[PDB]
RNA sequence: GGAAGUCGGCAAAAUAGAUGCGUAAGUUCGCAAGAAGCAUUGGCUCUGAGGGCAAA
RNA sequence: GAUCUGGUUGAUUCUGCCAGUAGUCAUAUGCUUGUUUCAAGGACUUAGCCAUGCAUGCCUCAGAAUCACUGCAUGCAGGAAUCUGCGCAUGGCUCAUUAAAUCAGACGUAAUCUGCCGCAAAAAUCUUGCGGCCGCAAAAUUGGAUAACUUGGCGAAACGCCAAGCUAAUACAUGAACCAACCGGGUGUUCUCCACGUGAGACGCCCAGCGAAUGAAUGACAGUAAAACCAAUGCCUUGCAGUAACACCCAGCAGUGUUGACUCAAUUCAUUCCGUGCGAAAGCCGGCUUGUUCCGGCGUCUUUUGACGAACAACUGCCCUAUCAGCUGGUGAUGGCCGUGUAGUGGACUGCCAUGGCGUUGACGGGAGCGGGGGAUUAGGGUUCGAUUCCGGAGAGGGAGCCUGAGAAAUAGCUACCACUUCUACGGAGGGCAGCAGGCGCGCAAAUUGCCCAAUGUCAAAACAAAACGAUGAGGCAGCGAAAAGAAAUAGAGUUGUUUGUCAUUUCAAUGGGGGAUAUUUAAACCCAUCCAAUAUCGAGUAACAAUUGGAGGACAAGUCUGGUGCCAGCACCCGCGGUAAUUCCAGCUCCAAAAGCGUAUAUUAAUGCUGUUGCUGUUAAAGGGUUCGUAGUUGAACUGUGGGCUGUGCAGGAGGCCCUUGCAGCCCGUGAACAAAGAAACAAGAAACACGGGAGUGGGUCGCAUGUCAUGCAUGCCAGGGGGCGUCCGUGAUUUUUACUGUGACUAAAGAAGCGUGACUAAAGCAGUCAUUUGACUUGAAUUAGAAAG
RNA sequence: AGUGUGGAGAUCGAAGAUGAUUAGAAACCAUUGUAGUCCACACUGCAAACGAUGACACCCAUGAAUUGGGGAU
């Protein structure tokens, strides 16, 4: 995903942009999802960066993924 | 917990008619998974035809006349499954529960000194208290002292009567396997290669005797011999060779006309 | 009763979740132990599966471990001195995990004398290092060669009270086990305690 | 409740209720083959509609397609067995040319009249419904019985029928009882 | 009991400080507004927060 | 079957709707109805209210009988009752709630709990009996209570109750030494020895089982070659080749757990466990050969992990609405820290911090809805339905709370309140049909207070049988049932007269409906099927055993018919008809259409290219915004380029040569560099350079003799090196490459939909059956498919 | 066109007035006349605001003209 916000302490918001197909019109539409991801202090990513995230146990109300690699 | 099993919800391989009853016998917990097993009552009533209904099946089973892996089992809901040896001493019946090419359960007749041998795929290896290595098999058996070369995915050929391991066949390329799950269940082939995807399902690419290449997940393969020529267990009539559907239909039609 | 589900919580959008089922026993919570310092009193709690938790209401002693010495002793809890959640827990002498306590230093002092032949209580029932076999004296020298004790713990042993951190959960197991504070962690908490006398 | 016995329809009404050409054609078919209602023609119409639909689907596919090979062989075998198409016509395109009279000629009511066991199609139907005709020694009482080519030579009077090897019929039996009682 | 008194609620009763929440029609958009309403308040023993100055 | 027709004008050509037309397991309703097969059936409205009855119990050779119970016999065998153990958290019903919920496919739990079932594990424990803590001895001959029952009974009653007196259990409690092992830790101011203390060996003492808690150490290595110095310690003999380790009783009694990854499995050390754990149930029954070790079948405590499950999490997806634009954050909103709680993760919760989190890619609010599998309709694309059989979820009048239990926030369990209710002797006591049947209401709208456990299953202490038959309205079978679906009667052949055909005659045969049975079916019946003699079995002529429902101007098949009525009555979906010659109303006749069915109403699909992605229209028919700027959004120019040579072959084409069709073989497959071995160039991270026997079924391909012999050393080598190539694991190394699409493959319950085979008499079906007719073949068959998207 | 505040107010002229016409005529015609019409500033954003024809881009046959800029004689 792409880093969308880094305003939280050790938590970042990423975006997953994708195209959804509509069968009737034989055409796509742009959709996106937002995921709260824990970010270890060993990475320091920025807005617009691309990150790889791995699924972990629930770490908060919304967090289910941990940052693994910053590209 | 769930105690019933609707006949529509029952596995299709049990071949129970949708019109004859609402329910099917729910397998109890035990050696094999509920979706991957054949109940003893189904074996004694629907397959062997020794019992006309469940009440006669109860008559046979409660007396301990049916042995599974050299042990009388009195429950019609006992979940018999793959590679199990079922013996009825009174009628002199001995067969192994295997899969044919079409994925259905098959009763492959066995001779003596063959019903004493059963293959078990190692699914887990752990350490028990006292630093005792324990191997867990596909049929729920726990082995207190397996061979030091034993690995997960390997198969242990195991003497049921004497309750001891006698040989081990490693899970490597070039070994003969039988598929126990998926669309390729019942096919017999040789391991060409195994693709490893850590954190996901490993994929085994196999090749049968005729040269057909197929694949499945590594959990569905079951090593049964060093290679296709020397198997360590008797296999069903069709020898795990999938046969073209058009050719099969033509051969059946010709055979039917030859009969009449 | 008390529940642990997310149904009553607001969605991230701020909308209200419309609940369409009754509360389940599988999501229940229990009232806190609020274990205090005092003579031992526990209450068993039958948990899911038939297992028992021990809800400690009062505790007075526990197994406290000297990590650098790889030893532990059953010692009496003397006071609660610091709690990172609030100082009200200190005021009420509540025993929870990670809180800082002061425990009797006598068993640790006595073990040091027996194991190393060094009596920390110099300059003023009690083990005497003089009554030792010559073999034990040689083992004392062997142990003493590769050994250096820190002055902070050594001073605390001399005064008879040594600070420790609770490592168990009294509300779940009914125990007040802990580990003696050492090194930087002790210096951190000593500064916290030094604040405001 | 909890009954899983399947059932389905075998006929469909025509789209336009009143067409002079269609009504006259169906009236001709009813008289020619001794049918009871238009539903018997419409049943044949739906059958042919199904066969032509799968034939069109198969012919869309390329020749070497396994589904076309297996399904195409099966339907041609079905047509040859039931006499819908001649043995010479061995192409899938000839299924498309099947007509309603082709199916109607294979009815046991039609075959019995054509074989010569009945004076007319109406005589044939009542003979079938009155347990007088057997196909391979099995009594058949359904006029819409589609006769296989291999079964054509085995059509004859039933052994249990008075016209075959059976006992006397109602008229003679009742008169025999009356003669005994009157005497 | 509660305006039945009386021309008439005259007279009297009633409301009451501070703090938090909350507040309708209408409106020249400023108000209406302390609209209306709800809640808290003592004593004691503690805890936290809000500063100055000087010193390498 | 990719289809249209009537109505705008005097006529025409359009736009456009209205009306016609067909289907619907789609409901109701009206008329009609002989036979048979297969089936929906109080969901819609009132998750409205309910009289009565039933719906969940379980005993074997194998827990407990002194019924003052029965049979026999002088103890034997049944055995009411009642303790004990298991179940009642499943089934059945319903669809009210419900949109980051539920659900579907696909994944996780290393974040957990898990009775019954499968395979396994088990060496802790100072007990008992005779004599005086001590001695002798060893098949452990353990202890208190409470039911049923007896007595007295209370109470109008209550699936309501006291008190006393007996006696059991596999109920409850207690408790087993020696036999009987291996291993380790701490010590004695104890002995026997060596040297003048990393000394050795004994004995003595305290601990050393499974599981649990805290702390400490393990849970590997895999990025370099040689020399000396000292201290101790191994060998060699009196200085380092050889040398797994280890101060004997064990000279190999783990130097080696697992994953993709673990603080996990497991082991060692220290301390702890106070009931909130741990019997060989101090248990039961058999067999013989009758056994201080006879041999089996059961039952049970604890530990462990497969299985059946439970609970949590969420990758993508799901109607209408902006006359709903902001939502969330006192009092949790988003995240962080230490805690608490949970079976476990978590703002799930306390305290303290930081301002975050969501929204025009439609948040928030509102409206309609349980979600799927699937149904209807059908060129294709679509539209629409899904209360309802199977799967998942939720509920038991409304709410909440809770005990028991492995599992319930259970409701034919409990507690309370609210709303309804029943009995009463007025003190009190009760009730929950959205289980089956059935009532009352509600409505357009939906059956019997039936029979049975024979089948299908569930529970259980339980095979069947024998004085001896478990329960089951789950389920099955019948009754009612024109929802719907399949098959099919109501007549067939003549003869005479009136090319034919109709009519008037007159004959012949056949057959069911129905009536019955030596019987068959069925748990018993009932339906089907079989038969009307097998010596011996009833029956069609107006075959009265009598077919209906809508129509006859047009759309739309069928009358210039006859009377009646006279803009009245009425018909008429639309156009219209009827005002004295009605093709239309009311009737007769005749005819048309479908037919055991046929009208009507409403909804929905096609008709409809009148919702248009495929595929609409916008000058004048409805419809380009008055103009321009402009953000989201949609869309967006070209280029890095597709190779030669040779041979054969083909009207290739414009003598020989050049270029092309196809196929075969070569290419460092541009140029350069070497004689494609090495190096150079192109490459290659699905590579390259390193380095690990704990890497490779013993270190992958390429019968006596040497170690040694206090060893089950009962072992090891019996080609070695050098150089090349291949597996396994780790490390180092880059001014490093994905996604859509497309081709294959994997994973993916049935029912349903396609589809193969199969004369259930055909068919709707079903997954069966077929053939010799035999003491059984076919090693019978039950093919294969498609199924949104996402992964 | 209309509104607000200041200007301006010749002409024309909603409202209104008068005179005709007419069965009636508080219409058309005639003589007048307020607000307006004009300007500054600020509002309003209702036109047959029309080509009743959205914007950008491509292709497209013929004759005579026309406006602006270039090239040639
Ligand atoms: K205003
Ligand atoms: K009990
Ligand atoms: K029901
Ligand atoms: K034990
Ligand atoms: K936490
Ligand atoms: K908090
Ligand atoms: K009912
Ligand atoms: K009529
Ligand atoms: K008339
Ligand atoms: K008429
Ligand atoms: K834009
Ligand atoms: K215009
Ligand atoms: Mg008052
Ligand atoms: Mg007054
Ligand atoms: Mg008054
Ligand atoms: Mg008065
Ligand atoms: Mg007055
Ligand atoms: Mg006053
Ligand atoms: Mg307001
Ligand atoms: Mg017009
Ligand atoms: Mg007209
Ligand atoms: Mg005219
Ligand atoms: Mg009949
Ligand atoms: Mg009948
Ligand atoms: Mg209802
Ligand atoms: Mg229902
Ligand atoms: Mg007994
Ligand atoms: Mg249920
Ligand atoms: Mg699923
Ligand atoms: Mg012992
Ligand atoms: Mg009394
Ligand atoms: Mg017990
Ligand atoms: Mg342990
Ligand atoms: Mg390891
Ligand atoms: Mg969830
Ligand atoms: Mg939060
Ligand atoms: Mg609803
Ligand atoms: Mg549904
Ligand atoms: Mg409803
Ligand atoms: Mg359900
Ligand atoms: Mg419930
Ligand atoms: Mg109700
Ligand atoms: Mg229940
Ligand atoms: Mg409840
Ligand atoms: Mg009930
Ligand atoms: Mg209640
Ligand atoms: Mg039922
Ligand atoms: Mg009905
Ligand atoms: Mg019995
Ligand atoms: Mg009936
Ligand atoms: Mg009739
Ligand atoms: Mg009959
Ligand atoms: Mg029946
Ligand atoms: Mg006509
Ligand atoms: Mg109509
Ligand atoms: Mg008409
Ligand atoms: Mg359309
Ligand atoms: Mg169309
Ligand atoms: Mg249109
Ligand atoms: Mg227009
Ligand atoms: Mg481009
Ligand atoms: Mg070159
Ligand atoms: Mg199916
Ligand atoms: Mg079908
Ligand atoms: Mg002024
Ligand atoms: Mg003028
Ligand atoms: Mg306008
Ligand atoms: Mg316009
Ligand atoms: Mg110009
Ligand atoms: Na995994
Ligand atoms: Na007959
Ligand atoms: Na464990
Ligand atoms: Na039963």
């Amino acid at each position: 995903g792409v880093v969308h916000s880094t305003k939280m302490h050790r938590t970042i918001i990423i975006r997953r942009n994708y195209l959804h197909f509509i069968k009737k019109y034989q055409r796509y539409q742009k959709r996106h999802k937002s995921l709260a991801v824990h970010c270890s202090p060993a990475f320091d990513p920025k807005q617009g960066d691309e990150v790889v995230i791995g699924q972990c146990r629930p770490l908060s109300k919304t967090i289910r993924y941990n940052v693994l690699e910053v590209v | 917990a769930k105690k019933h099993l609707k006949r529509l919800y029952a596995p299709k391989d049990w071949m129970l008619s949708k019109l004859t009853g609402v329910f099917a016998p729910r397998p109890r917990p035990g050696p094999h998974k509920l979706r991957e097993c054949l109940p003893l009552l189904v074996i004694i009533r629907n397959r062997l035809k020794y019992a006309l209904n469940a009440r006669e099946g109860e008559m046979i089973l409660r007396q301990g006349l049916v042995h599974v892996d050299n042990h009388p089992r009195r429950d019609g809901k006992y979940p018999a499954g793959f590679m199990d040896v079922v013996e009825i001493p009174k009628t002199g019946d001995r067969f192994r529960l295997m899969y044919d090419v079409k994925g259905r359960f098959a009763l492959v007749n066995l001779s003596e000194a063959e019903a004493q041998i059963k293959l078990m795929k190692v699914v887990n290896l752990y350490t028990a208290t006292g630093r005792v290595p324990v191997a867990v098999t596909h049929d729920g058996h726990r082995i207190r002292y397996p061979d030091p070369h034993t690995s997960i995915g390997d198969t242990i050929v195991y003497n049921v009567k004497e309750k001891k391991c006698v040989d081990l066949i490693k899970n490597r390329q070039g070994k003969a396997v039988i598929v126990t799950g998926g669309a390729n269940r019942g096919r017999i082939g040789e391991i060409v290669k195994v693709e490893c995807h850590p954190g996901a399902f490993n994929i085994a690419h196999l090749k049968d005797a005729s040269g057909a290449e197929f694949a499945t997940r590594a959990a569905n393969i079951f090593v049964i011999g060093k290679d296709l020529n020397n198997l360590q267990v008797t296999v069903p009539k069709q020898q795990g060779l999938r046969m073209n559907v058009i050719q099969e239909r033509e051969e059946r039609l010709i055979a039917a006309e030859a009969r009449k | 009763g008390i529940v642990r589900s997310r149904l009553h919580k607001r969605k991230i959008t701020g909308g209200k979740t419309k609940i369409h089922r009754k509360r389940m026993k599988a999501e229940l919570g229990r009232l806190p132990a609020n274990t205090r310092l005092g003579a031992r009193r526990v209450s068993p709690v039958r948990a899911r599966g038939g297992n028992f938790k021990i809800r400690a209401l009062r505790l007075d002693t526990g197994n406290f471990a000297w990590a650098s010495e790889a030893i532990a002793h059953r010692v009496r809890l003397l006071d609660v001195v610091y709690n990172a959640t609030s100082n009200e827990l200190v005021r009420t002498k509540t025993l929870v995990k990670n809180c800082i306590v002061a425990v009797d230093a006598a068993p640790f002092k006595r073990w040091y004398a027996k194991h190393y032949g060094i009596d920390l209580d110099a300059d003023k029932d009690k083990y005497d290092v003089n009554k030792a076999s010559p073999k034990l004296q040689r083992e004392w020298t062997r142990r003493r060669r590769n050994h250096r004790v820190e002055k902070a713990i050594a001073d605390q042993l001399r005064e008879g009270r040594v600070l420790a951190r609770i490592t168990s959960r009294p509300g779940q197991s009914g125990r007040a086990d802990g580990i003696l504070l050492e090194g930087a962690e002790l210096q951190f908490y000593l500064k916290r305690l030094e604040k405001k006398k | 409740m909890r009954n899983y016995n399947n059932f389905n329809r075998v006929w469909k009404a025509p789209r336009r209720p009143f067409e002079k050409e269609r009504l006259d054609r169906e009236m001709k078919l009813c008289g020619q083959y001794g049918l009871r209602c238009k539903r018997e023609i419409w049943r044949v119409n739906m059958t042919l509609s199904k066969m032509r639909r799968t034939a069109r689907l198969l012919l869309t596919l390329p020749e070497n397609h396994p589904r076309r090979l297996l399904e195409g062989s099966a339907i041609m075998r079905r047509c040859h067995e039931y006499g819908f198409l001649d043995e010479e016509k061995d192409k899938l395109d000839y299924v498309l040319s099947l007509t309603v009279p082709d199916i109607l000629e294979r009815r046991l009511q039609t075959i019995v009249f054509k074989a010569g066991l009945a004076k007319s199609v109406h005589h044939a139907r009542v003979l079938i419904q009155q347990r007088h005709i057997a196909v391979a020694k099995q009594i058949v009482t359904i006029p819409s019985f589609i006769v296989r080519v291999s079964s054509e030579r085995h059509i004859a009077f039933a052994d249990a029928s008075p016209f075959g090897n059976g006992r006397t019929g109602r008229v003679k039996r009742v008169r025999a009882k009356a003669a005994k009682r009157h005497a």
